[PDB]
């Protein structure tokens, strides 16, 4: 096996050395260690077919790390094949250098890597400038000893818009890695020369291309509507990346522009077809645009405001796409699609998943209450969905009531009636404790309160922390209102929670409502049945220093998780 | 800014890997399908995992999952867009996208892979371009990737000059139980072959609304496209000052131009269908097929897909026109209909039996769609003015175009 | 008594299964998910033993195939291992070099055969050869 | 009608999940569509085929009628096809299975021995809490019989009756009684099994049960004496399922009694010394026979022959016999506790250990052997332990220490420093539960809390991601402000406490993401009673609480309400109720 | 012939817009 | 394949 693969890859043959050669590369992508062979085919590396060349050259990229004294019999033939007549050698030579990652194999590599940087070839030129970008990344000392930083900056300003586009990403990357001193910045004129190029630049190119113009901050309205207008025409592109990088463009050029003049006007209305268009796009697609949606409307909600009929969930969308849909529709909604949401999130209650179930019983809670015009029909949904003898969709819709008593429970009466006998043998937590403080706050409504409450009382010494907490209150509550049909019911509530109830938070309230209540009886209404604040509802907007520096980040990791770029990389 | 772009299969195990950059160690990937399968089992996954500090994005294949492990900030849309050129360079080179071929093709597998991208940076994707470099069956390459026009290689010389045009349209709509249509939108598809000689720079010209407003004309039949999304070809400044679309079209088959707009006229499929199932006795399908297109269209290939029950059995289909088969694979009944006359009107009578046991969870209510076919009709009204072919050489092109209606996204969701 | 046995291949597909416990259809399937898990998570050198949920899970595997067992804790832990060689011997001896392929396509003879030697999760039946021939018996009968 | 193998095939040539569920659904629908038809031929072939389908995970409650119709059916193959449906997609939480009563009754009393035998087996296995009351009459009827292949059955169906319906026990007293002759291995067996059911199900029958132990012991001495037999034979062990019962019933047999225990005393004995446990059946029996030995009342011996076995059994390579060693340790904690002390090193040792299992056998048996003496150096080993703990093992170590530290904690200074090094090394392992003994346990102590409340104040400034930690200070802190800080009213020198820093620190968890909503009221309520403990940062914690008020929990909100409503309408009142709570066991 | 519709010649231009 | 092989081999 070995010995026979060593055997024919040490041949003059080239029928067996290329057989020899198929099998080893074989083999790796089997899952095969054949680090062991690296030497032997050092010798059998320096061949004029360009078919085992290629595969030599890859088995020594992955089998350089693992054997990087062995690597050492390789720069000369790197050096050699470097100066190759034919354009494809010397950019699969300058792509193989930059490829190994030896420390004592790069310091050799230099002068082939400025020989190649004025390579007349353009693809020995993008060769060249991703080999330079590798060996910053390898070695920045290097690569600044080198003097390559001069070399790259030129190659923006020269002919060949592929290898200018792929100077540009080098130069980006190596300025991404930098820390910021000696920044690779250009003035207007190099914007100019960049927009030029642009149009000239192919898919990939032009992904390069846009993120330059992400760092560069406009100073005059005049420079900030040239670049709009130059970046318009990007929206019309077939490559969704290439659509959301102009997207991120116009937003980052937005943040100069004047909303007096027209340009702003114009750009608004410029880039909902552009989402339009991207929020039809793959599946895996779909997440990245739902994100970037919603990074973007929480800084300029007037884009995509009327915008709503596209966000319905499909039948056949994704999970993650499902899960996303919903988000989008609560960030967009308003009393305009009011009852347009609510027959959305009606329909989403009928499918089988119980995280999208929960999903939209979420949303529809706080559509609910964030919009007070659509409260009695939230209200009604959340009612016909209890009706609807649904586990999960109860306990939703019960922390749905609970969380909206809180916020609007001044005409709220019209319901107790209806929970006061809503399958109360629900166990879940969430829900359970929602009941009883729902109870205890609206214990006016409902006659049998102290009925419903002894039933809770039961195992209220296990039942949960929370959950004893929210029934002590509840009782206390209805003694301080209806003091005569649960007189009995206080002493037992603050027997049971301060005599056979060990939690220490619990009992310190026990205590503390004994105390209350066999001092002053008559101050208990002024200091546990008291008119609360208005509940501040939680904001879902960013922080407006996290949505500025997250427009910037647009398309890439730190924009779908919505966290800043170093609270993620590693 | 892809670490390491790797092929999975559906066993987990890494049918090829080709690492970019070298930050990322080649190891991550066997917990990859660990984590996979955490997330699918608890409705956490997504196409983008995260080992911890190392992210897992990729896309899911026929056969395999195209995982590309990254570390830093690197962007996910770019990754993404250099999946799906990975699986279209792979489509158009194999005809089959599976594990027949990944383990056959290794040779061609490794040097495209290689050639593609380089430091994580994707140079060339164009297919045609590619063939000309890369082949299993090498030279210098070709000066289309160095020159500007990277999808229409020079010297292409042909006998004959003829194009032949798609206009395939895609009839959306999104029907609510209630019955009415919440999401009604068509996109336009107009994908060309272009086969001519040279390289022609194609002068497309349409009845566009924005282009007859702008002649003076905005008063006849213009298609009203909401969002127009040209081709690499198309050249984006030539559009953006004066609605002129001009472009050099590629050798094959491509995607021209894609446009979307929203329509508000009436469904021309309409479904009257009714569900009287029995509690565990018997069910009933009461559907009716209504065909508000133009009676001088036939909707070819009608297939409205009725959701049964997915315990139903002795079902018996009772219907007027086309042949109706219940498929237990899908859990559907298929009105299948051959030719669909338009305002011809279908009626069927569904009948299947039901166990007395009843299920132990729920199904839910799947949409029904539709498949009609409608050849030869515009719904959004767009016809094709003028092709501007013209060539240094000089010659007469013999332009073709056929346009072709068909249903999308035609859900109708049930009660 | 033994709670459950389930009999599952090394790439975790479950080629027996009988459990003498009422459990849900769901909570059973997650059980046995769990319990591929734990035990496609162990190692060789685990005593082949497992204490998940105060039940001693024993798992000996002979082959591809692994075995399982969910004993309580009342009996010695070696007697679970005794029983799962002498049904394994027993279903060799009847089926005659027993196999993987065997047991997928002949599962209704070994559920014949764990039934006929243990009802309710104990022994039915001490010896190797009455049980042989009382299968052999039923099997003839037609 | 297609046939088991070539559904099995069919199923096996599918490749992915969703191909294969097709190919499930396909063969479903026609499975349906022939029980649908009231098909009797091939009824087999489709119950088998429903069967492989409900089993690779695919729905089968349409199947439940077939499997009924085919029970109470005359073919042998449709009858056994029916038994094994019942028994395998049939339960007691079925619903299905009340109509099968009759068709066990009906096939209870079939001429047959495999049809009855049949029944028998799927009664035995789906013994639901009704068909056992009316099958308990049929079920003595065939216990009485002298049918060998039938005697065991009627025994499993009647120990699966006294298991599912305790109370059912009465009737099998006059059934079982001079049962213990039988010849047959597997009917003694089963006799054996079921009296020991019995014994174990009340104590009544112990005493009528116990007459037969010198039969019991003369059956083992005779199985121990005939060591050569063709059947029952495996690794030279005659009857090891017989054995291990009978050691089973002697273990459980004169527990408190010494007539009993000194009956089988010299058949533990003779067990214990001419048992060769090569194999692994040998080396069960002898763990049985010392687990018998350590659970009655035997001679001292038997214990030291018992504590020399296990001794030796501890130190064998073999993961199962350290396990069993391990098993057999922990059993015998309390009874021959000063003996089980020897093996300190060993329990020590297995902790290092790469087995799960083991590592847990030798933590439990170290958390048992914890002794008044011990307790102080075997602290260290446990905190070690715990340090460089499994994930998952942390928690379990972190509770053991705390129990071990409450039970026989040497000292309070000394466990109040083991809980909360614990504490602060536990983070996210120490169980929420455990945070209520440690108040009780701090109220309780109340000699040593200046120290106590230092030690908390320095732990929860360094960190608040700890809900347990953090609801033990919170909790401290509102206990024992007074002397946290002492002389604080106004500026001072500067001291560990400034009498702010407390304060901060709350309105930090307060307003800490890190929060459960659990530790947040506890801060609260450690804020609500400052005002009275603490009174030189006084109106500043009253603005907190108001602006607390308006949070978005109901819980938390009403809190910050009833606080805001104290503070600015009871401040005379607000320390009238903030006495220190009770301190009780 | 061709399913989906018979393929149609295309104009050079707008000819009534010069 | 793994499956043919015997599960005690005796």
């Amino acid at each position: 096996e070995i010995f026979e693969l060593k055997a024919e890859l040490n041949s003059d043959k080239k029928e067996k050395k290329k057989e020899a050669v198929k099998k080893v590369i074989a083999s790796m992508t089997v899952g095969k260690d054949v680090s062991a062979l690296f030497p032997d085919v050092v010798n059998c590396m320096q061949t004029d077919n360009l078919e085992l060349k290629k595969l030599v050259y890859l088995y020594l990229m992955n089998y350089a790390k693992s054997q990087p004294d062995m690597a050492i019999m390789a720069v000369n033939t790197f050096v050699k094949d470097c100066e190759d007549p034919n354009p494809l050698i010397r950019a699969l030579a300058v792509r193989t250098m930059g490829c190994i990652r030896v420390d004592k194999i790069t310091e050799y590599l230099c002068e082939p890597l400025r020989k190649c940087l004025k390579d007349e070839d353009p693809y020995v030129r993008k060769t060249a400038a991703v080999c330079v970008a590798k060996l910053h990344d390898i070695n920045a000392q290097l690569v600044e000893d080198q003097g390559f930083l001069d070399t790259l900056k030129d190659l923006i300003s020269d002919s060949n818009p592929m290898v200018v586009a792929n100077a540009v990403a080098a130069l980006s990357e190596i300025a991404e890695s930098h820390p910021s001193s000696n920044l690779l910045d250009l003035n207007p004129q190099s914007i100019n020369k960049l927009l030029t190029a642009l149009n000239e630049c192919t898919e990939w190119g032009q992904i390069f291309i846009l993120d330059c113009l992400a760092n560069y901050m406009p100073k005059d309205d005049r420079e900030a509507q040239s670049i709009c207008e130059r970046v318009t025409p990007r929206l019309s592109h077939a490559n969704s990346a290439v659509v959301l990088s102009a997207v991120k463009v116009l937003m980052k050029f937005m943040e100069m522009l004047s909303k007096d003049l027209d340009y702003y006007g114009t750009l608004l209305k410029k880039l909902a077809p552009p989402l339009v268009t991207l929020l039809s796009a793959e599946p895996e697609l779909q997440y990245v645009a739902l994100r970037n949606i919603n990074l973007i409307v929480q800084k300029r909600p007037e884009i995509l405001k009327h915008e709503m009929k596209v966000f319905f969930v499909k039948y056949n969308d994704p999970i993650y796409v499902k899960l996303e849909k919903l988000d989008i529709m609560i960030r967009l909604a308003s009393q305009a699609n009011i009852a347009q949401v609510l027959a959305e999130l009606r329909e989403y209650a009928t499918e089988v998943d119980v995280d999208f179930v929960r999903k939209a019983v979420r949303a529809i809670g706080r559509c609910a209450i964030k919009v007070e015009q659509s409260a009695e029909r939230c209200v009604s949904t959340l009612l016909d969905l209890i009706q609807t003898k649904v586990n999960y969709v109860v306990q939703e819709a019960i922390v749905v009531i609970k969380d909206i008593f809180r916020k609007y429970p001044n005409k709220y009466e019209s319901v107790i009636a209806t929970l006061c006998e809503n399958l109360d043998s629900l166990d879940e937590p969430e829900a359970r404790a929602a009941m009883i403080w729902i109870v205890g706050e609206y214990a006016e409504r409902i006659d049998n309160a102290d009925e419903l409450l002894e039933s809770f009382l039961e195992g209220f010494h296990d039942k949960s922390t929370q959950v004893q907490l929210q029934l002590l209150t509840a009782i206390v509550k209805l003694f301080l209102k209806k003091p005569t049909e649960t007189q009995e019911l206080v002493q037992q509530v603050l027997s049971l929670a301060t005599q056979d109830s060990d939690n220490p938070d619990l009992r310190d309230r026990g205590y503390i409502y004994w105390r209350l209540l066999s001092t002053d009886p008559v101050a208990a209404k002024e200091v546990v049945l008291a008119e609360k604040p208005l509940i501040s509802e939680e904001t879902d907007l960013i922080e407006p220093t996290l949505l500025d520096e997250l427009i910037c980040y647009i398309g890439t990791l730190a924009s779908v998780y919505h966290k800043p770029p170093s609270a993620f990389v590693e | 800014s892809a670490s390491a772009v790797y092929v999975l299969d559906l066993k987990g195990k890494v049918l090829i890997c080709r690492n970019y950059r070298g930050d990322v160690d080649m190891s991550e990937v066997e917990h990859f399908m660990p984590i996979l399968m955490e997330k699918e089992e608890e409705g956490m996954l997504s196409p983008i995992l995260a080992h911890g500090g190392v992210r897992f994005m990729w896309i899911k294949h026929n056969n395999l999952y195209l995982v590309a492990t990254s570390k830093k900030n690197a962007c996910v849309s770019l990754v993404f867009s250099f999946l799906y050129k990975v699986v279209q360079v792979f489509s158009e080179y194999f005809k089959e996208l599976e594990e027949e071929s990944i383990r056959d093709n290794f040779v061609i597998i490794y040097e495209l892979l290689d050639e593609l991208m380089d430091f994580g940076y994707p140079q060339t994707t164009d297919s045609k371009i590619l063939q000309e470099y890369i082949t299993q069956e090498a030279p210098r390459p070709p000066a289309t990737v160095t020159n500007a026009v990277s999808w229409r290689s020079e010297g292409i010389k042909y006998r004959k000059n003829e194009v032949f045009l798609d206009v395939i349209e895609a009839v959306n709509l999104l029907v609510s139980a209630n019955g009415n249509v919440l999401r009604s939108e068509i996109v336009g598809s107009i994908k060309m072959r272009v086969f001519l000689s040279g390289m022609p720079e194609l002068r497309l010209g349409l009845n566009d609304k924005v282009l007859f407003d702008n002649t003076g004309r905005g008063k006849s039949k213009s298609v009203e496209l909401e969002d127009v999304k040209f081709h690499q070809c198309v050249r984006l400044s030539r559009f953006e000052n004066d609605r002129t679309i001009s472009f050099i079209p590629p050798d094959g088959e491509f995607e021209l131009m894609s446009y979307r707009l929203n329509t508000h006229v009436k469904p021309l499929i309409w479904i009257e269908s009714v569900i009287e199932k029995h509690s565990h006795s018997r069910i009933e399908y009461m559907v009716k097929a209504k065909s508000q297109f133009k009676r001088r269209s036939t909707a070819n290939n009608v297939e409205i897909h009725i959701p049964v029950p997915n315990d139903a059995d002795s079902p018996k289909f009772k219907t007027t026109v086309g042949s109706v088969k219940w498929v237990p694979e899908n859990s559907e009944i298929v009105w299948s209909v051959k030719s669909f006359p338009g305002g011809k009107e279908y009626l069927m009578r569904a009948h299947f039996g039901l166990p007395s046991v009843e299920a132990e969870d729920k199904e839910g209510k799947p949409p029904i769609s539709v498949k009609f076919e409608i050849p030869y009709f515009t719904t959004s009204g767009i016809q094709v003015r003028y092709l501007k072919i013209i060539e240094k050489s000089g010659y007469q092109a013999l332009p073709w175009v056929r346009y072709i209606t068909q249903n999308g996204d035609y859900q109708l969701r049930t009660q | 008594m033994i709670h459950f046995i389930l009999l599952f291949s090394r790439q975790g597909k479950l080629r027996l299964q009988k459990w003498y416990i009422t459990l849900p259809d769901k909570e059973r399937k997650k059980i046995t998910r769990e319990i591929v898990q734990i035990i496609l998570s162990r190692g060789h050198r685990t005593s082949s033993f497992v204490d998940w949920k105060e039940l001693k899970l024993v798992y000996k595997r002979y082959a591809s195939l692994y075995f399982c067992c969910a004993i309580e804790n009342q009996d010695n832990e070696l007697l679970t291992l005794e029983i799962v060689h002498r049904y394994v011997e027993l279903l060799d001896k009847y089926f005659g070099n027993v196999c993987e392929l065997d047991i997928i396509f002949n599962f209704e003879k070994a559920y014949f055969i764990l039934d006929e030697f243990i009802i309710g999760g104990e022994i039915q039946e001490t010896s190797k050869k009455i049980a042989v021939k009382a299968i052999e018996d039923s099997d003839m009968l037609q | 009608p297609i046939r088991l193998r070539e559904l099995i095939r069919t199923i096996r040539t599918a490749r992915t999940q969703a191909e294969e569920r097709e190919m499930i659904q396909k063969e479903c629908a026609a499975i349906r569509s022939s029980f649908r038809e009231e098909d009797n031929t091939y009824r087999c072939r489709n119950v088998a085929k429903l069967l492989y389908m409900h089993m690779l995970g695919y729905p089968a409650h349409f199947g439940q009628l077939e499997c009924l119709k085919l029970i109470a059916s005359q073919k042998f193959t449709d009858k056994r096809i029916g038994y094994l449906g019942a028994m395998l997609l049939l339960d007691e939480r079925q619903d299905v299975h009340l109509l099968m009563t009759n068709c066990i009754k009906n096939d209870l009393n079939h001429s047959t021995q495999f049809v009855q035998g049949l029944a028998l087996c799927t009664l035995g296995c789906m013994g639901s809490s009704e068909m056992c009351r009316d099958l308990a009459g049929e079920v003595e009827k065939l216990l009485k019989t002298s049918n060998s292949y039938l005697r065991k059955k009627a025994a499993l169906c009647a120990v699966h009756v006294i298991r599912k319906v305790p109370e059912l026990m009465e009737m099998f007293l006059p059934a079982t009684k001079n049962l213990l002759n039988e010849k047959n291995h597997g009917v003694l067996h089963t006799s054996v099994v079921l009296l020991t059911e019995m014994c174990e199900r009340s104590p009544d029958m112990l005493a009528h049960f116990r007459k037969l132990v010198p039969q019991l012991v003369r059956i083992l001495k005779n199985l121990i004496m005939s060591g050569y037999s063709p059947e029952h034979d495996v690794s030279g062990i005659s009857d090891p399922f017989l054995q291990v019962r009978i050691l089973r019933l002697l273990r459980i047999l004169g527990r408190n009694d010494d007539d009993s225990s000194e009956a089988m005393n010299d058949i533990l004995a003779q067990v214990a010394t001419n048992t060769e446990t090569s194999k692994n059946v040998g080396n069960a029996i002898l763990y049985e026979t010392v687990l018998t030995i350590m659970d009655i009342k035997s001679e001292s011996g038997l214990r030291v022959l018992a504590i020399n076995i296990l001794g030796r059994f501890l130190l064998n390579n073999d993961k199962n016999i350290r396990y069993v060693a391990l098993t057999s340790l922990l059993k015998t904690v309390q009874t021959d506790h000063n003996a089980v002390q020897r093996h300190r090193s060993t329990i020590v040792d297995c902790l290092k250990d790469l087995d799960v299992s083991i590592k847990r056998r030798a933590m439990e048996l170290s958390f048992a052997l914890v002794n008044g003496n011990n307790i102080r150096g075997m602290m260290k080993e446990l905190l070690y332990f715990l340090d460089s703990c499994e994930p998952e093992f942390k928690a379990d170590c972190a509770s053991g220490i705390f129990l071990a530290a409450e039970k026989y904690a040497p000292s309070k200074r000394w466990h109040i420093d083991t809980i909360m090094r614990v504490l602060t090394t536990a983070g996210s392992y120490v169980r929420d539960d455990a945070v209520p003994n440690l108040i009780q346990l701090i109220t309780n102590s109340v000699e040593m809390h200046a120290y106590t409340v230092q030690r908390l104040y320095k732990a929860i400034l360094g960190d608040y991601s700890q809900q347990p930690l953090v609801q033990v200070a919170a909790w401290c802190i509102g206990e024992y402000g007074d002397l946290l800080v002492s002389g604080q009213c106004e500026e001072e020198e500067p001291i560990q406490v400034t009498e702010d820093e407390v304060l901060d620190i709350l309105e930090s968890v307060l307003i800490s993401n890190m929060s459960t909503s659990v530790t947040r009221g506890y801060a609260l309520t450690a804020i609500m009673k400052l005002s009275t403990r603490f009174t030189c940062t006084v109106n500043r914690i009253k603005k907190v609480v108001s602006i607390y008020g308006s949070s978005i929990d109901v819980e938390l909100q009403q809190r910050a309400v009833e606080y805001n409503a104290l503070f600015k309408k009871y401040d005379h009142m607000r320390s009238a109720l903030l006495e220190r709570m009770p301190v009780m066991e | 012939d061709r399913k989906g519709g018979s393929y149609s010649q295309a104009a050079g231009s707008d000819s009534a817009q010069s | 394949k793994g499956e043919n092989t015997s599960l005690l081999h005796p």
